């Protein structure tokens, strides 16, 4: 076929065909000349050359093809590859009926549907839409629909509307790697062009906002629209195939609201009263009257379904603060109060759902999925938690810390210069105080960061666990962990030299003071192993599930 | 010097103590360095056009004593300039003329010649050359070459221990790498055996070399080992000992000699035995005869009586053998000495193994091993082995490979021949041998030591270097049979064959690279850059201090594959890299600069950036923190040789940008130095309010912006020129002068963002040499701005925050601020097909008045016009004849009486969604075919506008000649009213009295009539450009070039981020309504979400915050005070106050500043905020920033009240409220989207392709057909790989059945399957689908 | 082990797609081998329903 | 470009095919030409026809 320009391209097989050709007609021809014997033999051996540089080239001189120095590529090439086969190998062939762009949150979803651009919807069901704009008369023929549509003309937008709602989309994401990685979404047309996805799905995707790019497929025939709507889409897969727990589970903003909701002061507005119900304990707190978080006993009725396939109610005073009172509202039916009674952090508010779904079943679970969700994120944007340069405490006790460690390092040089331990054995033990001053000060700055909260009511003191930002996103199980905390506040570690041993020299500083010069550069390689090693062992899991998924 | 002019302007804050000794070099020396050294007149073989050169010269002919030598080369004028080579799109070269000399020697010489020809400067090649800010222009684009890291030439041992064998043991290798030539490679085994390869082949008993060297078995013991002395005095052996011999060994038997016994049997011998023999000097003992029953004799040994042999060289003697030839009257015999632990018997062990004899021997067995089944030949081995190492064309170390190996060598010469010696051989040996006795150790590939740093000016070198060696092999051929006079240096030396090894590097090499240009910062991190495999060399070295940045590296497949050039790193002389260092002599830290390389670092101990030193700088401390040797240690007061020079040399320009950096994890300070050269410059240039120091710097380092060449004062501001009148004291004699600056105006960059510069002077200023006249994108006043400041508060936000996401206010683009400009280049091509050639004429079919509208009678957009997607840029029509229509087509133009064209509509028209306005229009033609009638008012145009440019430039020119004139006139001869009355070009005829100023007036006379003819030349040379016929490619008659300038602002799924390795896409923008506001009222611009913070180690983003809070403070303090306009009185009082901040810091201050004039500006520019520098390691504390948050009237807490713009309601807890620098990334999210129904079809197999731009569908994987698999979704899988994609029949049956109202498939087969079956058919294989 | 037990497979068009795919077409056209699909690898080559 | 197994043939989009956005409209205009011919007199189709 021709190009641009009027220059040509064609296979190399033209190239190689041809050769073979050439040789075999002229032995043709060499036999009715009666040639002496090592002629024709010659031109059999290059007849034969040229065969096997047809079929599969390498396998003997490689053949060059003409002006270019790369060898061309036989018959055997074109079927083989990298690896076997191309064509279903990854990867595997172009699609159509899809596209793709940058993410964003849309948190109002609820999470069975997705925001999709307006652009991006129109291009993808142009053949629907031109079939309904003629079915319905509002274009004469497929040519003036297809006009309306260049045009953009207003009255289209209707019409999209109707092959969209019950019409699911595919959406995808890049590393795919068990089958949550693609879901069925009920599509939301969206001003704008970035792709809004339901908080609660980002975790099965491990899809972070910080801009990466989905994929959407159509599914044209009915049966993928019921395959999508009853196997792939979002409400009928909410727990891991891998482990029966729920992979819904409310991922940070969302805990870290329910975590600030359902806590206790020592003291608060509205403490010791007492209320009818729910209903008005919100009355209480959204008018301003009662602290969120405060002590009360108010009048619940919760339900247990512990009859015959029938639930059962029952009513009493619990003793409770004003966020559970309120969070209450969404719980549906047959769970007991117990479950909404405690602090709720992460781990709590995942057994939570899965409960709810072992006990009243799919739908209602979904409903208070959402639910939860919306709560969360409402609630903790009430909070006004943030995070200040102030909430870091370090210990007061640090630098002594610092200073009796360093005395147990130069007891043990002063032992190794007068012979008393050997090199190593020194190497080890100064290794080890070093180790053992690390927990210190971290068990040190986790107990004041943890408790110092000292609050007064009606007598002189308490303590409780802190209201300091930091702790409740570590303490809710939002974000961060004691080891992280720890590089914040407390020194960070002792960080380890290229070739595998630890430098016996730790980081004494920490993040909220400054590292000097040495303390970074010696950082650096831990950070740096650190992204090599997952950058690669990324890569060596995907082989891994490659070999898994052919022997099964 | 204690302040400039744009420094009164605007001055920043500077926090940090450390005082700087060393101010930052030229960023771009390197780039600019290198080549430099490359095109130069250098009279010698230093590197050089002028070296490579030398390298190759003379050429002579084969034996015909025709010989061609080289004299001297110059580089022509280049064909276009700069700015004219990037539109027609050749490349940026010059020619190279060399003078060279023919000379023939008379045959059957003494040596003279018959004739020698000097031909006149043959012309071989052009070469590209670097421009101004270190670039280069291969084909119209700006491209640079990035610096390269390999392994420095010489010689290197390494281990191999551990994997080899699991046996451990380690091993010990030797590798000679020279930099051009085969590799000779040494190596032992398990048996201890050495081998030797050259390059990778085959494995050879390594003394196969030495013979080949000529050196026989003799020899070979004798250089390698000892000699033991065995003596037959009287009866049966005595023998020599050298009383060392005895150490770690134990007695074999009684060790006795002069009456008394030493040692016994079975007792080792310690050091007091030792001890005891050396003292007593016993030099001969007596010994068994069957203590050589090991023995390897050293020498041979024949019978003098029968002539026969009686032991070869290296045999182990025997009981029997000693007999043999003691009858014979041998007195002594030499054996080896051989020890398992200090001296090893590895070679003796190696010549046992070794399968030749002599040297034509091993040259036959050498020879068969690089070249191999075919038969050896003496002549073709001895030719082989002298032309491997030893031959001065295919081996050269050159310099550094020569010094390097000399000196791993501990030789005294560090310069010597470029090729090997027998001497160099056997003392490699030695080496690895020593190695493996114990004594020394091994090198290690990562030291920066044995890492050497090219740049383009050596490449470029090599480059040429090749093509004089393809084209020296074709200099010998012509001069073989050569006609005497008739041919001369001209039809010998050709040009293609040179410069295309030059044009196939510059133009396709994986080093030269498009420069990544969005970002000054982007270009100046990209022009330093360095390129290297496991683990290992990817990781950081400890010799990386100061030279490459450990911080600045991607993250991904190759990490630690690239850095970064540090910030005061240079090349060494030898191409080393070396850092600056203070000399500490005694105990005072001296401010003498020294350079070491890495070698010369390693035994100095040298102190640590932060220390603590004072008045005539004695260290502080009675120690200090220091790094010695690798480590780093706690070292006494004085022992230090040197101490660091700043604290920022261990970075990079990228890193050395991040604020309060020492706070922040390196990981995501990494990603945030990766990610700060993807910021977009904006369209008001902002400024950073919290920075470094170095912003500056980078800003005035990268041509970006303008410098002044000379200083004086602004004659003429216009947006788009500059014109500079110089001090008298700065100017030269001749021509006076002014310096005129021809700003860069709105121009499409390789990233199709938009480079713009602006004037920041104003009319009649004083400026001093070395200021910023102008600045350019993403540059304000002098300084670096990368982005746009901004209040942001950190709270979750409903959601809208979830994970990096971003919830902007509508105040954001509503302010215009984070808008972006866009400059897309499209284009038009009329080429020729064999149906006939393609019009550009506006003349298209089915185009209503309304798309015909914007286009001009010619068929072309007019200048400025605004489009949107779909308008037509250009009309363009091609032939498609006899269409053959069908029956129904038929009619319909029946009906409607249509004539359907021969002509098909090519015309280019705007892609799709796409909108802006047109800034300009190209026209190439082929030289010969006729310009249509706007390419001609183009040119008409080009013509004009070129003329009024010109001369404009004679204009001022002469004016500023002229009013010199008149200034030395009225020297000696003054008359004021009189000089300025008679016509202006009557000036040249009043002389003067005799003094220099007659000579003066004759200067300028004489550059003011060369500049009226330089004018004339310049002009004529324009024009004749503008007129000439622009080369194009084969089969191209015209090329239309459309410039469209969209301007898009912001929107969901932009990426952006801070200077910590912060990401986030904008999520919601959400109105000012909506947005948290303080007690005051003013909303805030930005919600982050504050849960990414603790994850992400990176507090300096919070510090970041709060520093700006405090800054805009101190700002918003004097925009009150400026609106009160109280006096400049309580202004510079309350300036003053923050400029000192409560004690010991570096800034210093005014009272110097004109106390009017000069201080009221300064606030002017203050009142948007006050910026701050914090040094990277030296940056300001958090007690620095509480103080300066007391003078700023807000909280130590950096927390505020906020409210809720919906419920009006106050929220609960103080949060963090500041201003934080925020970059907007190119990602922007219309480029990424894309959405595809039914595009085009690849025609080898059917499947999506974009073709229009309209994008090829997405891409369907592997494992995604898993995920579909795991689902019960099989449907959906069938759909995915047949009917969507692959089967061509079944694509059409869907769509048509989708208008339908019928979802169905109709599936088919796909039609890549169907190839395979042909493809497997066209083989042996028979291939049936059966059954039914 | 997992990668010698996934060598097995009776289909020879998926074997011919994850191996080496010039050994596995040969071995099997000696023998004449007779593909019935009924497995996944080889009805995804093929286009029909897994 | 990426040295991936992209290569130039796989870049040659197929001209002589015809798009199916197209094949739609013109499996509708012979709907169209056989509805319009059926308004008018039998002879005026058969002899638009056979025109
Ligand atoms: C001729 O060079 C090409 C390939 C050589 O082949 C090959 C095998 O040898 C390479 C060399 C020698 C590199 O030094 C290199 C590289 O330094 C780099 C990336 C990684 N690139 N990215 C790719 C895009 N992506 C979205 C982000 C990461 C590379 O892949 C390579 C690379 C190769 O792969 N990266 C960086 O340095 C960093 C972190 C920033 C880069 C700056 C900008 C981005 C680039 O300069 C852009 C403007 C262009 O210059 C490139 C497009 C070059 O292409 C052309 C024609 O100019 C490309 C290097
Ligand atoms: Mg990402």
């Amino acid at each position: 076929v021709p190009l641009d320009g009027g220059r040509f391209a064609t296979s190399d097989l033209n190239d190689l065909y041809r050769r073979v050709i050439n040789r075999n007609n002229r032995l043709k021809r060499l036999l009715d000349l009666a040639a002496p014997d090592i002629i024709v033999r010659n031109e059999k051996r290059m007849l034969q050359e040229a065969v096997d540089a047809l079929l599969d080239n390498g396998r003997r001189g490689r053949a060059i093809t003409g002006s270019n120095k790369r060898p061309l590529k036989s018959l055997a090439d074109m079927i083989k590859g990298k690896q076997g086969r191309f064509r279903q190998n990854l990867l595997g062939k172009r699609v159509d009926y899809s596209g793709r762009s940058v993410i964003t949150v849309g948190p109002y979803l609820r999470l069975h549907q997705c925001g999709l651009p307006k652009k991006m919807a129109l291009e993808l069901f142009k053949p629907f839409i031109y079939g309904k704009l003629e079915l319905r008369g509002l274009a004469t023929t497929i040519k003036a629909a297809k006009k309306m549509v260049e045009r953009e003309e207003a009255v289209v937008w209707d019409i999209l509307d109707e092959v969209i709602r019950e019409h699911p989309v595919l959406l995808n994401r890049a590393p795919t790697l068990h089958r949550l990685g693609i879901q069925a979404f009920e599509p939301v047309l969206i001003e704008g062009k970035a792709i809004q996805l339901h908080p609660l799905v980002c975790a099965a995707y491990n899809a972070d906002f910080d801009g990466d790019q989905m994929a959407v497929h159509v599914p044209l025939t009915l049966e993928a629209q019921l395959e999508a709507r009853a196997l792939m889409m979002s409400t009928n897969n909410i727990l891991s195939p891998a482990n029966g727990e729920p992979i819904i589970v409310p991922s940070q903003d969302v805990v870290l609201g329910l975590y600030y909701m359902t806590r206790d002061c020592v003291n608060a507005k509205g403490e010791g009263m007492v209320l009818t119900g729910p209903k008005e304990a919100e009355r209480l707190y959204r008018s301003g009257l009662a602290s969120l978080h405060a002590r009360v006993k108010v009048r619940i009725t919760e339900y247990e379904k512990d009859a015959n396939g029938e639930l059962v109610a029952k009513t009493s005073l619990k003793d409770t603060t004003v966020g559970r009172a309120i969070l209450w509202m969404i719980v549906p039916k047959g769970l007991p109060y117990s479950i909404v009674n405690q602090a709720l952090g992460k781990k709590a508010i995942s057994k939570m759902l899965n409960t709810c779904y072992r006990i009243l079943g799919l739908k209602p679970t979904v409903i208070f999925a959402d639910q939860i969700m919306y709560t969360g994120f409402a609630y903790a944007a009430r909070s006004g938690a943030s995070v200040g340069i102030d909430d870091m405490v370090i210990p007061e006790k640090k630098h002594e810390i610092i200073s009796e460690a360093e005395a147990e390092v130069a007891e043990i040089q002063e032992q190794f210069q007068s012979g008393l331990v050997t090199a190593g054995e020194r190497y080890n033990k100064v290794i080890d105080i070093w180790a053992a001053a690390n927990d210190r000060v971290s068990k040190a700055m986790m107990d004041n960061l943890q408790t110092e909260t000292v609050i007064n009511r009606d007598g002189q003191e308490e303590k409780q666990v802190s209201f300091n930002s930091i702790y409740m996103m570590a303490d809710s199980g939002a974000r961060g962990s004691a080891a992280q905390i720890r590089q914040l506040a407390g020194m960070r570690g002792l960080m380890a030299k290229p070739d595998g041993s630890i430098i016996e020299t730790p980081i004494t500083a920490n993040f909220r003071e400054g590292l000097n010069v040495l303390q970074y550069f010696i950082s650096t390689h831990g950070a740096r192993k650190g992204l090599a090693d997952t950058a690669l062992k990324t890569a060596n899991s995907g082989y891994l599930t490659r070999r898994l998924v052919d022997v099964a | 010097m204690v302040y400039s002019y744009t420094e009164k302007k605007r001055i920043r804050k500077d926090f940090g103590k450390r005082p700087q000794v060393l101010d930052v070099p030229y960023l771009l020396s390197i780039q600019l360095d290198s080549f430099q050294k490359f095109i130069e007149q250098d009279p010698e073989g230093q590197y050089g056009l002028e070296a490579a050169f030398r390298s190759v010269f003379p050429i002579q002919s084969y034996s015909g004593n025709s010989e061609l030598q080289y004299v001297s080369y110059r580089l022509g004028e280049p064909v276009f300039d700069v700015q004219e080579c990037q539109i027609r799109g050749v490349t940026y070269s010059a020619p190279l003329r060399v003078k060279l000399r023919l000379v023939i020697y008379e045959r059957e010489a003494p040596e003279g010649t018959v004739k020698d020809i000097k031909e006149q400067e043959v012309y071989m090649g052009e070469i590209p050359l670097m421009t101004d800010n270190g670039t280069f222009v291969i084909n119209g684009t700006e491209r640079v070459i990035v610096s390269q890291l390999h392994r420095s030439p010489g010689v290197f041992f390494d281990s191999d221990k551990g994997k080899t064998h699991s046996s451990g043991k380690v091993l010990y290798n030797a590798r000679i790498i020279p930099y051009r030539g085969s590799w000779l490679d040494f190596e032992f085994d398990p048996k201890d055996n050495l081998f030797v390869r050259i390059d990778r082949r085959r494995k050879l008993p390594a003394t196969i070399i030495l013979r080949a060297l000529n050196y026989t078995t003799e020899q070979i013991l004798d250089l390698f080992f000892e000699k033991v002395i065995f003596e037959i005095r009287d009866n049966k052996l005595q023998m020599e000992l050298v009383p060392e011999r005895l150490r770690g060994e134990t007695a074999s038997f009684d060790i006795e000699a002069n009456g008394k016994v030493y040692v016994e049997k079975g007792r080792r011998i310690t050091a007091r035995h030792i001890r005891q023999l050396e003292k007593d000097d016993v030099k001969l003992i007596e010994v068994p005869v069957e203590y050589i029953a090991g023995k390897v004799v050293a020498k041979d040994y024949i019978d003098e009586s029968t002539g026969e042999l009686i032991c070869a060289a290296n045999m182990e003697l025997s009981l029997d053998l000693l007999a043999k030839l003691s009858q014979s009257g041998h007195k002594r015999i030499e054996t080896l000495f051989t020890n398992d632990l200090d001296h090893g018997p590895y070679i003796s062990e190696t010549l046992r193994v070794d399968p030749t004899n002599d040297r034509l021997s091993a040259l036959v067995e050498i020879y068969r091993m690089m070249r191999p089944g075919e038969p050896p030949t003496r002549e073709a081995a001895e030719s082989l082995f002298e032309n491997l190492f030893f031959s001065e064309d295919r081996y050269d170390l050159s310099a550094v490979g020569r010094m390097k190996f000399n000196r791993s060598l501990l030789r005294e010469e560090i310069e010597g021949s470029g090729i090997l010696s027998k001497d160099d051989i056997i003392d490699v040996m030695k080496k690895l041998i020593d190695i493996r006795n114990g004594k020394g150790e091994v090198d290690d590939i990562d030291h920066l030591g044995n890492r050497r740093i090219r740049s383009v000016g050596e490449m470029a070198e090599n480059q040429f270097r090749v093509g004089l060696v393809r084209v020296e092999r074709a200099v010998k051929e012509r001069l073989s049979l050569g006609d005497l006079d008739t041919l001369m240096p001209q039809d010998m030396i050709n040009a293609k064959p040179i410069s295309a090894a030059v044009k196939e590097f510059f133009g396709s090499s994986q080093l030269s690279q498009f420069m990544d240009q969005n970002n000054p910062l982007s270009e100046i991190t990209h022009k330093r850059r360095i390129l290297a495999a496991g683990f290992e060399v990817r990781d950081v070295h400890p010799t990386h201090y100061g030279r490459v940045c450990p911080i600045e590296t991607p993250e991904g497949p190759n990490i630690g594959l690239i850095n970064s050039l540090s910030v005061y790193a240079q090349t060494n002389e030898y191409g080393f890299l070396e850092t600056p260092y203070r000399k500490v002599t005694d105990g005072v830290v001296t401010d003498e600069i020294h350079y070491l390389s890495a070698i010369e670092e390693g035994n100095y101990v040298i102190a640590q950036a932060n220390s603590n030193l004072d008045e005539e700088g004695h260290f502080v401390e009675d120690l200090v923190t220091c790094r010695s040797k690798g480590e780093s240690s706690l070292f006494s007061r004085d022992q230090v040789d040197y101490m660091d020079v700043s604290t920022q040399q261990v970075v990079s320009v990228g890193a050395s940008l991040i604020p309060f950096l020492e706070h922040d994890d390196a990981n995501r300070a990494l990603m945030g130095a990766n990610m700060q050269r993807q910021a977009v410059p904006t369209l008001r240039a902002d400024k950073p309010l919290v920075g470094t120091g170095m912003e500056r710097a980078v800003a005035v380092d990268s041509g970006v912006t303008a410098v002044a060449k000379r200083g004086g004062v602004v004659q003429y501001v216009d947006a788009s020129r500059i014109v500079i009148k110089v001090n008298e004291d700065e100017m030269y004699p001749g021509e006076a002068g002014i310096d005129i600056y021809n700003l860069t105006k709105y121009t499409r960059s390789n990233q199709n963002t938009c480079i713009n510069q602006m004037p920041c002077v104003s009319l009649g200023e004083p400026v001093e040499r070395g200021d910023v006249l102008a600045d350019g994108p993403s540059t304000d006043l002098g300084e670096l701005a990368l982005g746009q400041n901004m209040r942001v508060a950190f709270m979750p936000w409903n959601g809208y925050n979830f994970e990096d996401s971003i919830l902007v206010s509508e105040r954001v683009v509503q302010e215009d601020r984070f808008t972006t400009i866009h400059i897309q280049e499209l284009a038009c091509v009329s080429r020729d097909t064999k149906l006939g050639p393609e019009e550009i004429t506006a003349d298209i079919p089915n185009v209503g008045e309304a798309a015909l509208s914007k286009l001009d009678e010619s068929g072309i957009v007019y200048i400025g016009a605004e489009v949107t997607g779909g308008d037509i840029l250009v009309g363009k029509v091609t032939p498609k004849g006899e269409t053959q229509l069908t029956p129904e087509e038929k009619l319909l133009r029946a009906i409607f009486g249509e004539k359907a064209s021969d002509v098909k509509d090519s015309s280019l028209r705007v892609p799709n969604g796409v909108s802006g306005t047109v800034i300009d229009v190209q026209v190439f033609t082929r030289d010969g075919v006729e310009k249509d009638k706007r390419a001609l008012e183009i040119e008409e145009m080009q013509l004009k506008q070129a003329k009024k440019d010109l001369s404009e430039e004679l204009q001022i020119l002469e004016a500023g000649l002229f009013s010199r004139i008149r200034a030395v006139l009225v020297a000696g001869g003054v008359e004021a009213e009189k000089l300025d009355k008679l016509p202006r070009d009557r000036w040249l005829e009043l002389g003067l009295t005799d003094e220099e100023k007659q000579n003066q007036l004759e200067q300028l006379a004489e550059q003011y009539d060369e500049l009226k003819h330089e004018f004339e030349k310049k002009l004529e040379a324009k024009r004749r450009k503008i007129t000439q016929g622009d080369d194009l490619a084969p089969g191209v008659l015209k090329i239309v070039k459309v410039y469209l300038a969209v301007k898009r602002r912001i929107q969901p799924g932009d990426k952006m981020a801070g200077r910590h390795g912060n990401k986030g896409v904008i999520s919601k923008i959400n109105p000012i309504e909506d947005m948290p506001y303080d007690e005051n009222g003013t909303p805030v611009d930005i919600v982050l979400n504050p849960l990414g913070v603790p994850s992400r180690m990176n507090i300096g983003q919070i510090l970041e915050t709060h520093l700006g809070m405090a800054a805009k403070g101190i700002g918003d303090k004097i925009n009150a005070m400026l609106k009160q306009q109280q006096e400049v009185a309580k202004l510079r009082e309350f300036i003053q106050r923050a400029y000192d901040l409560g004690a010991d810091v570096r800034q210093k201050v005014d009272l110097s500043t004109f106390s009017d004039e000069e201080v009221m500006r300064l606030a002017e520019n203050l009142r948007k905020g006050m910026p701050i520098a914090t040094p990277v390691f030296d940056g300001a504390k958090e007690a620095e920033i509480k103080e300066l948050l007391k003078l700023g009237d807000l909280p130590t807490s950096g927390q505020i009240r906020l409210y809720d713009g919906r419920t009006g309601e106050q929220f609960e807890r103080p949060v963090t409220v500041g201003y934080m620098y925020m970059l907007k990334l190119n990602h922007l999210v219309d480029d990424k989207m894309h959405a595809r129904s039914t595009g085009s079809y690849s025609l080898v197999t059917q499947q999506p392709l974009g073709g229009k731009a309209q994008f090829g569908g997405q891409r369907f994987g592997e494992m995604e057909v898993w995920a579909l698999e795991a689902y019960g979704a099989a449907y959906t899988l069938q759909e995915m790989l047949t009917v969507k994609s692959d089967d061509v029949n079944g694509r059409t049956k869907m769509y048509k059945n989708i208008v339908d109202g019928n979802h169905q498939m109709e599936p088919g087969m796909p039609e890549s399957f169907n190839v395979l079956l042909k493809e497997i058919r066209s083989l042996g294989i028979n291939i049936e689908l059966e059954d039914e | 082990g997992i990668t010698k037990a996934s060598l097995a497979t009776e289909s020879f068009i998926s074997a011919a797609s994850f191996q080496e795919t010039t050994r596995v077409l040969t071995e099997a056209a000696v023998a004449g081998k007779r593909d019935e699909l009924r497995g996944l690898k080889e009805n995804v080559i093929v286009g029909r329903l897994i | 470009g990426d040295d991936e197994d992209s290569h130039l043939g796989d870049f040659i989009e197929d001209t002589t095919l015809e798009l199916p956005l197209d094949s739609a409209t013109t499996e509708s205009l012979r709907a169209a030409t056989h509805d319009v011919l059926a308004g008018l007199t039998a002879r005026e189709a058969k002899v638009l026809r056979m025109r």
